């Protein structure tokens, strides 16, 4: 739809230094999107975008720990 | 001779040994957070209520037994208390603000909601409202004590005295029962953390009021307020609103607000 | 408020009153010394007569020297007030600091 | 003999204080024009110098050259 | 009886005194942590260690100066010495809760000594950060000493301002309103609002930190939902109002010495100098987050405390302008007093005016945790704090003791420390505007000049303070009496003589209405 | 009572000035030294 | 009970120059040395436990 | 009376004056203090890599 | 607000005491009915090892280290869950 | 200010040892430890 | 970096760098000029013996002493805010690098398309190569391409940091549990020294930044090797 | 004459030239011949001598105006002892060198020194101003 | 609704708050709770300043709202003049007893 992705552009939901709240809300876009596939048979390829963001964003840590505690059942958004 | 009406105090050893009790208190939790030891706490501990014991012994000495509270000097407390309470009202401003802080911008770790995945609070309707009428209540029955007084009537003075006190006890039973039912705990995150140190400040002050007012509850039963004069009473009843309106605000924030 | 003619004739009637006491030429004095200005010859020639009337030789030679004081560096102020009360110090026999020596480190 | 003229004798530290406030401006209106000169101005001509044919791959291929960096040899 | 006036006192002038000698004993402390300091930076490379037990004696440093040399000289000591004295009070109003305030500091000081005694210290920086601060980072009792230090600390000061605002409040001659009441008095009541509105915000965030590292809540741990943010904003909403009530006493006894070295009644423009005083200590309190601009704050935030920042130099500059105007048309006396006040208002100046260029934000990006900042608040701290104390000092010396200073040692004392403190901090200034951090116990090579000629600054000003404690023995030493006192009238603290009597105004002043 | 006057009004003698001295010198010379003594100490712990 | 603020009155306005912490007899005297023996006592404790808590136990 | 000064104050000034200009020469030239000037007109730079 | 209440012209003790015994203590009594209708025990929910809750970054300084101060085995699990 | 003449006059001899005394007071513990540095820090 | 017995900022490497030096030099002659008349105003009423001691009327000259800084001022906030809202102001990053504050080094992170991360810590003293600058060179520095925008975020595994760059006039705190951001932009190639800015520990001084500016195609080979 | 610590609250004497008249006389008591003067004084001051006028201005003040208005020498010793501790602290320093400061680290050898500088031209440290506008690198040499 | 068993300052009221009591139902003031009204303070009609010793401080605002108190001690025996304003003032001793 939109390649050449070069990395995550301005949200205007998040406009100030503090970005903290965006990586979250890609992070869980993403994996709601991924759910809402998967589960009605369709393709995760459409939760492509949000997964692009939240990696160029997010801090390797943060995604390692909540994707263990999603794992663990102790990731506290919800999904 | 003073020909002025203020209080030339005689030399007094309770500065320093309340000075002293609080290196022991403080040294005393250091010990006791680190060195695995209560000794020097309770000793701190002890020699700080001693200490209080004789400081406010000493001011019905001088006042209801030697007169030295000219209405100069009895106009200067009343200054000394208000600033008292204006303080103490900031020292609550910090928990609030903490409170405020954390709830309005709750981070990813909590779920970034509030109240956070995980806390299932008190229902506000329940035993914090019984607490709200009873702390209410009591504002209600101090200002009859006061007025009793005022109108020289002994009984009645005593008994809404008394009835006030049972409500503020009636408060701190509740309220210790709340702590051991609450599911969580002062370890349950920020919410934990703002819930139990506010409302815990917050309880240890309707303790030291209840203790004001009981010690006004003796005097009174001694004869010593007249009808006129009578500014520990009137302290005490500033420092128990004080403590009533604190409770208004946890209730609205913490318990209401934040549910 | 009022004219310099106004401020020098309130201050000679100050000190020209006859019964004038010592505890009021002392005021005037240390009050009129506090302005940014070296009083008039007429002023001073009022002072140094209270002086007389209060037979203190010894107060009109120190305000001759105040007179000094309050010119700062404006070394052509004394002389030329001095000049004009000439006829007042021989009148009344003040000698200046500077005939008594009293200008000297 | 001579008589000596009246000098000005009131408003003396008054005088002095007109005067000299009007010296203190003036001089700072003269300082402004200096500093402006000699350090701002300055400044903007050189940064506005230095850009101005500036290349700054040639100025990467120099430093390439001197070995300073760990990505380009 | 030794016991009895000195441990057990009831009295504003022994308690005063009290005060100065605990100050200056803490003084001492101060300035050998200040010179380890300097040693440390005085070449380049490790002298003692690396940056924990540097910045364990950087930290101790701040807390002793402010909180057990300024605070209870200027306030403790001063205050009680001449506030009574100048409303012709026969003493405060809380005579015994006044001692307390005073016995608390030994054991206050007792606490952040034992902090930097046991495990390796709280190397945390005097405005105690977490997480650094917390029981991960600082793991032991040296932080929760000092956060103990600092409570009781506050209890001193808080019930001192008490015992002020009801003293000043209450006990002026029933003629005098509180606009006939000498600028320093102002100067203390003004101080200790701030001191009762401010020290329990930090009560508050200090247990806060305590909790967080025994009790296990997460108040600044984000582990909890907590934000280390939150500790700045709570310590910081105490720090603007404490620089400023470091500062106002200060300025209320340079009021007094210029107008009394100026052989002036009074001071130009009263009434403009208690406005000034009471609208820098209400802007004082919302202008805090000056101290985060680069900690992530929205630009809307940083554009209000910018301009808030700023537009406490307008009664600020009423106040400069004023004690110029004073000086205008006074038969000046060149006392030493007069000269630490003179030093006063233009190193006061300086850094003022170096407070206005790290206002800006967008500039503070870059100067922020650097020397610049350094350099801004020890040209009003080391530059106005100790000049105002050392003028008062000097000044006030013979009420207090009866006896005279040499005026011609403590005229040298003055140019010695002038010269030794400009040295030290003048060139900070281009330490950091060219980028040397903060709290760093050594520096890029190329910082070696002014770091150098900084450390040699500071061994000129213990030059002085050894002169210093030499002129106060050469005082008591040769007891020279005082006799008479200029302009008294206008000075009321010199009236009962020197040293005034243990009570004085038993009989009050007449003052009438009319 | 208790003593009035210059030299009385203070919790330290300054009757002998070399016994002053002495106090002066431990009294300001312990504040000095004490955090010498106490990085000496952090060092000497590890 | 009886009003005996008047037997007070007289007892703390004996003029026997005794400090009014002192003022109501044997009884204020045991329990001003219990407090400042515990306090003076106490205080020595703390600065033991500075001692030992200054060096390290390994 | 001539005072202290009088008697003693041209010494005290040239002596002061002369002993501090002395020591802080020798301090800061002889006993091998690294003041870190400016290598610029200073220094010849010489190859590194 | 006025209430819905309603007097003065005259006062003070006695019309406190009405209020007293008239409005605070009945709230209370009421109250205490509605708490004391809602109270005794709700079914404890699934225990989830939630990082942000149950914190130990250091343990407490009584018991076993483990146990808050007022901890009810009922309704406060441990970091590993619920007491046996 | 006014003042009588020293009750107990100290001389310049005298100021010369309170002077040398004081700064010996503030020089000598500072200056044993800080020549000791290097025995503490390699232990 | 900054160079021996330097005085003012270093050289501007970035137009926000620029536009600060242009800034403090307005703001720094207003400084000079009220230091100089406070200085010169004290000395001219400490210079005469003339004298008027009685009471001075103070309304009139008030209101100079309170509009004319008042004036001053708002003369230093108008380019100040100015500034502060330009570079707030929406840029279009082309890339998006990470760093975290650790006791006691930086890790980078550039993860726009593959996962590349590394450690830079600062060169021992004992292993510096001769040239190489004491406390301020690292082993791996932060390759970024020159002439582009480029989003840096900000953030700590442990206590605070704080990432800074002088000559970019870049400083940003590293606070665990939060993302701070801030734009860069070099006009040039080279190498732009920055050291830790908040207090973090036994090793403050010790934790410092290189950024190494590069042609873009030179920054992707180093990415692709880096992997 | 004698001024006694007791008389504190007495009106006392002062010389300072903003207060000419202060508010008693410099001397109260008088001596036969001091009383015979004050009584001369009563009657026309052209006849008291210029001794009798020293005496009766010396009985009324302390010091004239020029004597109490002299500048003095103390600036020398001021300015002469603060340069005497000045230097005093010189000695401090060259102590603290010798015996408590090591040796500085191995970058600041000349030869590090000059290959760090070539090194900080190569990268071109501050071009525009600071350090490398200062080189000329056409003529490999520092600009004159 | 109401009964009595309060003391009343008459009844209770002890020491120096008795005395004050006491003096202020009397018109009085010795202890100086109340600010002295001026009199037209000429020689003629002084400013009478009570005191229990031989001397007292006087404070004067020379005039209204003046921020600056002129302060200085008066002595028994003949009036004395502020040395700002000159309005008199003359010192009446004694007692504690009037
Ligand atoms: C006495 C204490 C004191 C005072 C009075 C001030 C006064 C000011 N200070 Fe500061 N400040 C501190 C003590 C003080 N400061 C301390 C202790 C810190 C940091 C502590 C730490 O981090 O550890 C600090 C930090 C600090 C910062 C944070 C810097 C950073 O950490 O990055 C800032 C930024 O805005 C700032 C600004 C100012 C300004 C604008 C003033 C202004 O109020 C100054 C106003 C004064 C003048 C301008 C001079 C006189 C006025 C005139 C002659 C009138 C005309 C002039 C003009 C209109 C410009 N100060
Ligand atoms: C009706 C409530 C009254 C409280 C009574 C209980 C005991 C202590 C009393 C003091 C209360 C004051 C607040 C201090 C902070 C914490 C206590 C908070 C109130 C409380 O009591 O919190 C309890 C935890 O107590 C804990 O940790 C207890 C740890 C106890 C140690 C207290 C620590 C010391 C505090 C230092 C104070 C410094 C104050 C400075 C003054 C400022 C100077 C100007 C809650 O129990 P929980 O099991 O976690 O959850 C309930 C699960 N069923
Ligand atoms: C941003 C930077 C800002 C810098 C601002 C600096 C502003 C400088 C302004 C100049 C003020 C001009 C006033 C000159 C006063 C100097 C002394 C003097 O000259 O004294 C007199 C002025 O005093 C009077 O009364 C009139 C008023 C009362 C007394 C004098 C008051 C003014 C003194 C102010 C001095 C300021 C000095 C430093 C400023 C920083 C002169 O005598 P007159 O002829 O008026 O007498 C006539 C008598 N009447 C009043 C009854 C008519
Ligand atoms: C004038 C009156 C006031 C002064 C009173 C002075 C009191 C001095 C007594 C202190 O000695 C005790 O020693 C205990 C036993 O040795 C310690 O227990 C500690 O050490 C034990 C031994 O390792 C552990 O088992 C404990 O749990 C730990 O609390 C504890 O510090 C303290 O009780
Ligand atoms: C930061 C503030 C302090 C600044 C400067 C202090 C100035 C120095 C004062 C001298 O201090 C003494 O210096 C001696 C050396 O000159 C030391 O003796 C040491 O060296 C001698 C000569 O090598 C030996 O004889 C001694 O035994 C040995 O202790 C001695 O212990 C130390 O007291
Ligand atoms: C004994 C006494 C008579 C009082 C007096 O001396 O006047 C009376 C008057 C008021 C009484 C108190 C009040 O009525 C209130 C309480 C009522 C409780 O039922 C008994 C305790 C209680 C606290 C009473 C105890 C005692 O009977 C008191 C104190
Ligand atoms: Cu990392 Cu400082
Ligand atoms: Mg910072
Ligand atoms: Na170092
Ligand atoms: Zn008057």
């Amino acid at each position: 739809k939109i390649k050449n992705y070069q990395t995550a552009p301005f949200d205007s939901r998040f406009p100030n230094q503090n970005q903290t709240r965006n990586c979250w809300q890609n992070y869980l876009d993403f994996h709601r999107c991924e759910k809402a596939m998967t589960a009605k048979g369709g393709d995760v390829s459409v939760c492509e975008w949000y997964r692009r963001v939240y990696k160029s964003l997010c801090p390797i840590s943060w995604v390692s720990t909540w994707d263990d505690r999603r794992a663990e059942g102790t990731f506290p958004g919800k999904i | 001779h003073q020909t002025h009406a203020y209080h030339m105090v005689n030399p007094s050893p309770w500065p320093l040994t309340g000075a002293l009790s609080a290196l022991l208190m403080t040294s005393g939790l250091t010990m006791w957070f680190h060195f695995n030891s209560m000794t020097l706490l309770m000793i701190g501990l002890t020699t700080n209520m001693l200490t209080m014991y004789q400081w406010w012994r000493d001011v019905i000495r001088e006042s209801t037994f030697q007169g030295h509270h000219t209405p100069a000097v009895q106009k200067g407390l009343r200054y000394g208390m208000i600033l008292f309470i204006i303080s103490e009202v900031l020292f609550f401003t910090g928990f609030f603000w903490a409170f405020y802080h954390s709830s309005l911008a709750p981070t990813p770790e909590l779920g970034g909601c509030w109240p956070p995945t995980g806390i299932h609070p008190l229902n506000p309707l329940e035993v914090p409202l019984l607490n709200t009428s009873v702390l209410l209540a009591s504002g209600v029955s101090i200002t009859w004590a006061h007025h009793s007084l005022m109108e020289g009537d002994r009984k009645h003075m005593l008994q809404a005295l008394f009835i006030t006190i049972t409500l503020g006890v009636y408060f701190t039973l509740l309220q210790a029962s709340e702590y051991y039912e609450a599911p969580f705990t002062i370890s349950d995150g920020v919410y934990g953390s703002t819930f139990f140190v506010a409302t815990g400040f917050h309880g240890l002050h309707v303790i030291i009021g209840s203790t004001f007012l009981i010690v006004c509850f003796f005097r009174q039963l001694k004869f010593h307020f007249t009808s006129n004069h009578h500014f520990g009473f009137e302290a005490a009843a500033w420092y128990w609103h004080f403590v009533d309106v604190v409770w208004l605000f946890l209730y609205v924030s913490i318990y209401w607000w934040g549910s | 408020h009022e004219t310099d003619e106004e401020f020098d004739a309130r201050w000679v009637t100050y000190f020209n009153k006859p019964d004038i006491d010592a505890w009021e030429l002392r005021k005037g004095m240390n009050t009129l010394v506090g302005y940014d200005l070296v009083p008039e010859p007429k002023i001073i020639d009022a002072a140094l007569r209270a002086c007389r009337r209060l037979n203190d030789f010894a107060s009109a030679v120190r305000i001759l020297e105040v007179v000094k004081d309050k010119a700062g560096p404006h070394k052509e102020i004394y002389p030329y007030v001095i000049q004009e009360l000439r006829p007042t110090l021989n009148e009344l026999g003040i000698s200046t600091p500077e005939e008594l020596g009293l200008d000297k480190v | 003999s001579t008589a000596l003229a009246k000098p000005q004798m009131r408003g003396l530290l008054a005088r002095r204080l007109r005067f000299h406030i009007v010296g203190a401006f003036m001089v700072s209106l003269g300082f402004a024009t200096f500093y402006k000169f000699a350090v701002a101005e300055k400044r903007k001509k050189a940064y506005a110098d230095f850009y101005r044919n500036y290349d700054s791959m040639k100025d990467f291929e120099e430093m390439r050259k001197a070995g300073i960096f760990q990505s380009a040899k | 009886m030794f016991i009895n006036r000195w441990l057990f006192s009831t009295n504003h002038k022994d308690i005063g005194t009290l005060y100065l000698l605990f100050g200056a004993w803490a003084g001492m402390v101060g300035t050998a942590l200040s010179l380890l300091i300097r040693a440390e930076l005085g070449q380049p490379g490790t002298l003692l260690g690396d940056d924990q037990i540097y910045n364990v004696v950087v930290t101790a440093h701040a807390f002793v100066m402010i909180f057990f040399m300024v605070m209870p000289i200027m306030i403790g000591g001063f205050g009680n010495w001449l506030v009574p004295l100048m409303i012709g009070a026969p003493d405060m109003a809380f005579p015994r809760m006044n001692n307390m305030s005073f016995w608390l500091l030994p054991p206050s000081f007792l606490l952040l000594l034992a902090s930097s005694m046991v495990e390796a210290g709280a190397g945390t920086g005097w405005t105690v950060y977490p997480p650094l601060a917390g029981n991960l980072a600082h793991a032991g009792a040296s932080v929760d000493l000092t956060i103990f230090s600092l409570h009781l600390a506050g209890v001193s000061s808080i019930l001192g301002a008490i015992n002020f605002i009801t003293t000043i409040i209450n006990m002026k001659p029933p003629a005098m309103s509180q606009y006939q009441t000498p600028l320093f008095v102002w100067s203390v009541m003004i101080t200790a609002v701030l001191l009762l509105l401010s020290l329990p915000v930090l009560a508050a965030g200090i247990t806060m930190l305590l909790t967080d590292r025994n009790l296990n809540t997460t108040f600044f741990d984000p582990a909890g939902g907590g934000d280390p943010i939150l500790y700045q904003h709570l310590f910081w909403f105490f720090g603007h109002p404490e620089v400023y009530i470091l500062i106002l006493p200060g300025f209320g006894m340079i009021s007094h010495i210029v107008t009394y070295y100026s052989g002036k009644k009074e001071p130009f423009g009263y009434m403009g100098m208690v406005w000034a005083m009471m609208s820098i200590g209400f802007l004082g309190f919302i202008v805090w987050a000056h101290h985060m601009f680069t900690v992530g704050m929205d630009v809307d935030t940083r554009a209000y405390f910018t301009s808030a920042t700023m537009i406490i130099a307008i009664p600020t500059g009423v106040k400069v302008f004023s004690w110029l105007a004073t000086l205008h048309g006074g038969n000046i006396k060149w006392s030493p007093a007069m000269m630490w006040a003179l030093g006063f208002i233009f190193l006061f100046t300086v850094g003022g005016l170096t407070g206005i260029v790290l206002a800006n934000s967008s500039l503070d990006i870059v100067l922020h945790d650097t020397y610049y900042v350094v350099a801004h608040f020890h040209y009003v701290l080391s530059m106005g704090a100790v000049f105002a104390i050392m003028g008062g000092f000097v000044h006030w010396f013979p009420l207090f003791s009866g006896y005279t200073l040499n005026d011609t040692w403590a005229k040298i004392h003055f140019a010695i420390m002038f010269v030794g403190v400009n040295m030290t901090f003048f060139p900070q200034h281009f330490l950091g505007l060219s980028g040397m951090p903060r709290r760093y116990s050594d520096y890029p090579d190329a910082y070696t000049m002014w770091n150098t000629i900084s450390s040699m600054g500071s061994f000129i000003s213990l030059t002085a303070v050894m002169l210093m404690v030499f002129i106060i023995w050469e005082a008591f030493a040769s007891k020279r009496e005082v006799l008479t006192v200029d302009l008294t009238t206008t000075n009321l603290e010199w009236l009962n003589g020197c040293p005034p009597p243990y009570h004085t105004f038993e009989e009050p002043t007449y003052v009438n209405l009319k | 009572h208790y003593e009035e006057g210059p030299g009385k009004n203070i919790p330290f003698s300054v009757e002998n000035k070399w016994r002053l001295l002495a106090m002066m010198t431990l009294f300001f010379g312990s504040g000095f030294a004490a955090p010498f003594f106490i990085v000496r100490h952090q060092l000497l712990k590890k | 009970f009886e009003n005996r603020v008047a037997e007070k009155q007289k007892l703390f306005q004996e003029d026997n120059g005794l400090p009014v912490h002192l003022k109501g007899g044997a009884t204020d005297n045991i329990l001003y040395r219990v407090t400042m023996t515990l306090c003076l006592g106490g205080t020595l404790y703390s600065l033991y436990c500075l001692g030992w808590a200054s060096f390290p136990h390994k | 009376a001539p005072d202290f000064h009088d008697k003693y104050g041209n010494a005290v000034l040239a002596s002061g004056a002369t002993f501090c200009v002395a020591v802080w020469v020798y301090m800061a030239t002889q006993i091998g203090i690294e003041w870190n000037p400016s290598p610029v007109g200073r220094v010849t730079p010489k190859e590194w890599r | 607000a006025s209430a819905a209440k309603g007097d003065h012209g005259g006062t003070g003790a006695r019309t406190w005491r009405f209020l007293t015994f008239g409005l605070a203590l009945p709230s209370v009594a009421l109250c205490t009915l509605n708490s004391w209708l809602h109270s005794g025990h709700r079914e404890r929910p699934a225990f989830i090892p939630y990082h942000h809750l149950r914190i130990r970054t250091k343990p407490f300084s009584w018991g076993d280290g483990n146990h808050t101060f007022f901890h009810n085995p009922r309704v406060n699990p441990l970091p590993t869950g619920y007491e046996k | 200010i006014t003042a009588k003449p020293a009750k107990t006059p100290t001389s310049p001899k005298e100021q010369a040892i309170g002077l040398s005394v004081t700064f010996l007071s503030f020089l000598l513990p500072a200056g044993w430890v800080l020549y000791h540095l290097d025995n503490y820090k390699k232990s | 970096m900054a160079y021996p017995m330097q005085l003012g900022f270093q050289d501007a490497t970035s137009p926000i760098m620029e536009e600060l030096l242009h800034f403090h030099d307005h703001t720094l002659m207003i400084v000079f000029l009220i230091s100089s008349l406070v200085l010169y105003i004290i000395s001219l009423m400490l210079t005469t013996k003339l004298t008027h001691t009685s009471t001075m009327d103070a309304q009139e000259v008030e209101t100079i002493w309170t509009i004319l800084p008042a004036i001053i001022l708002i003369l230093i906030a108008l380019p100040s805010l100015r500034i502060l809202y330009m570079m707030d102001e929406i840029n279009n990053p082309s890339l998006t690098v990470k760093t975290m504050g650790h006791q006691w080094y930086w890790s980078y992170e550039y993860t726009d398309y593959e996962d590349l991360s590394f450690d830079s810590y600062m060169i021992p003293t004992s292993e510096l190569k001769p040239g190489e600058l004491r406390l301020l060179e690292v082993d791996n520095r932060v390759v970024l391409p020159m002439e582009m925008t480029i989003r840096m975020l900000v953030s700590s595994e442990d206590v605070l940091h704080s990432w800074a760059v002088p000559s970019l006039g870049l400083k940003t705190d590293a606070i665990p549990g939060r993302l701070n951001q801030t734009t860069l932009m070099s006009s040039r190639p080279g190498l732009y020294y920055g050291q830790c800015s908040e207090i973090c520990g036994s090793n403050h001084s010790f934790m410092p930044i290189v950024l190494e500016l590069v042609p873009l195609k030179y920054f992707e080979k180093w990415s692709a090797s880096m992997l | 004459s004698v001024v006694k610590s007791e008389d504190y609250a007495l009106p006392s004497y002062v010389d300072r030239r903003d207060y000419p008249l202060p508010d008693v006389a410099h001397v109260k008591n008088l001596s036969a011949s001091q009383k015979a003067l004050k009584e001369k004084e009563k009657a026309s001051w052209s006849s008291l001598s210029i001794d009798e006028k020293v005496e009766l201005y010396r009985l009324k003040f302390k010091e004239s105006f020029a004597e109490m208005n002299r500048s003095t020498n103390e600036w020398k010793t001021v300015v002469g002892a603060a340069m005497f501790f000045i230097g005093f602290t010189a000695l401090l320093l060259i102590w603290e060198k010798h015996y408590v400061y090591g040796p500085i680290p191995h970058t600041f050898e000349e030869e590090w020194v000059a290959k760090q500088t070539k090194r900080m031209l190569d990268m071109k440290v501050a071009p525009i101003q600071g350090f490398s506008a200062k080189w000329d690198y056409d003529k490999n040499e520092w600009k004159k | 609704a109401s009964g009595g068993g309060v003391p009343t300052d008459e009844e209770q009221a002890t020491g120096l708050e008795r005395e004050v009591m006491l003096a202020a139902r009397k018109g009085q003031d010795p202890y100086n709770i109340l600010a002295p009204k001026a009199t037209s303070g000429t020689k003629e009609d002084p400013n009478l300043v009570p005191s229990i010793t031989n001397k007292r401080i006087v404070g004067c605002i020379c005039e209204e709202d003046n921020s600056t108190v002129i302060w200085f001690w008066l002595h028994k025996g003949e009036a004395q003049r502020c040395p700002s304003c000159g309005t008199h003032y003359k010192l009446v001793p004694h007692q504690l007893a009037h």
